[PDB]
């Protein structure tokens, strides 16, 4: 909640593009999270039955 | 025998932010470093193209000889060899050799 | 390696990474020190392109107990470069590290 120029100024162009940077990276970090998990599980005999 | 070996290995970084001008001025930094100190590396072409075109289509065969029923008509006895067969050799099965001269050898049984 | 980065704290010149990381070109348990003097020169600014190489190279990899210290120390250097853009990235830092870490992670998060 810090968009404090409240007007057409380059700060709010700089502020919001910082926010775009951290959200794209948090997308790409969790995108790599479900990517690079080689697990290929086999369930336990007690749980499967 | 080609089972697989695949790799997930990556998700491509699609950051099209301020990186775009940042990588461009880095390519300017190599235009002072690459072409002004030392660069030479090369490799040769058309070696792998060369061996393909002089190929056979005159494949000799011993006589335990598998033969397709299509290629019964396109096989040819060696006329440069003297030992010629007896039946017109254009159909698969068994034929006998008309052995001409002398000095017969090379019998094989496993 | 910490007093190295303490001897080279706070300059975003990226020569100190060219100094130190090419100096200790070595085996990976000594290349644990690669992330130290890199980002000790990176106390606080907006250099978000460093923050993505602070994530993308050693992100998870599932890593059966070999370099698990390095991803912790790579996360350790994510802690600074966050404590002085004056709360601009501190909200983003608590947004990331609460989510994809402890609520979506392993030895990196829960240790």
């Amino acid at each position: 909640p810090l968009v404090t120029p409240h007007t057409q100024c380059r700060l709010k162009l700089l502020k919001l593009e910082r926010i775009k940077d951290y959200l794209l990276m948090e997308e790409e970090f969790i995108r790599n999270q479900e990517q690079m998990k080689p697990l290929e599980e086999k369930q336990e005999e007690e749980r499967s039955k | 025998e080609v089972p697989k070996e695949k790799e997930k290995e990556k998700v491509s970084t699609a950051v099209l932010s301020i990186t775009a001008k940042a990588k461009k001025k880095e390519k300017e930094k190599e235009k002072k470093e690459e072409e002004k100190m030392e660069v030479d590396e090369a490799e040769k072409k058309e070696e792998k193209e060369k061996k393909k075109e002089p190929e056979p289509n005159f494949q000799l065969l011993d006589n335990p000889a598998r033969v397709m029923p299509a290629q019964l008509k396109v096989l040819t006895m060696p006329e440069t060899c003297r030992y010629q067969p007896f039946k017109p050799l254009s159909i698969g099965g068994i034929i006998i050799l008309k052995d001409t001269s002398e000095d017969i050898e090379e019998l094989v049984e496993p | 390696p910490l007093g190295l980065g303490l001897n080279h704290l706070g300059k975003g010149e990226a020569i100190e990474a060219i100094l130190a990381a090419l100096e200790v070109v070595s085996e990976p348990f000594r290349s644990f020190a690669n992330t130290l003097v890199d980002v000790c020169a990176y106390a606080g600014s907006g250099n978000v392109l460093k923050v993505q190489q602070l994530l993308h190279i050693c992100s998870e990899h599932f890593d059966s107990k070999e370099k698990e210290e390095d991803k912790d120390k790579k996360e350790k250097k994510d802690k600074d470069k966050k404590e002085a853009p004056a709360d601009m990235g501190a909200h983003q830092g608590v947004a990331v590290l609460g989510i994809a870490l402890i609520a979506m992670g392993e030895e990196i998060g829960a240790e």
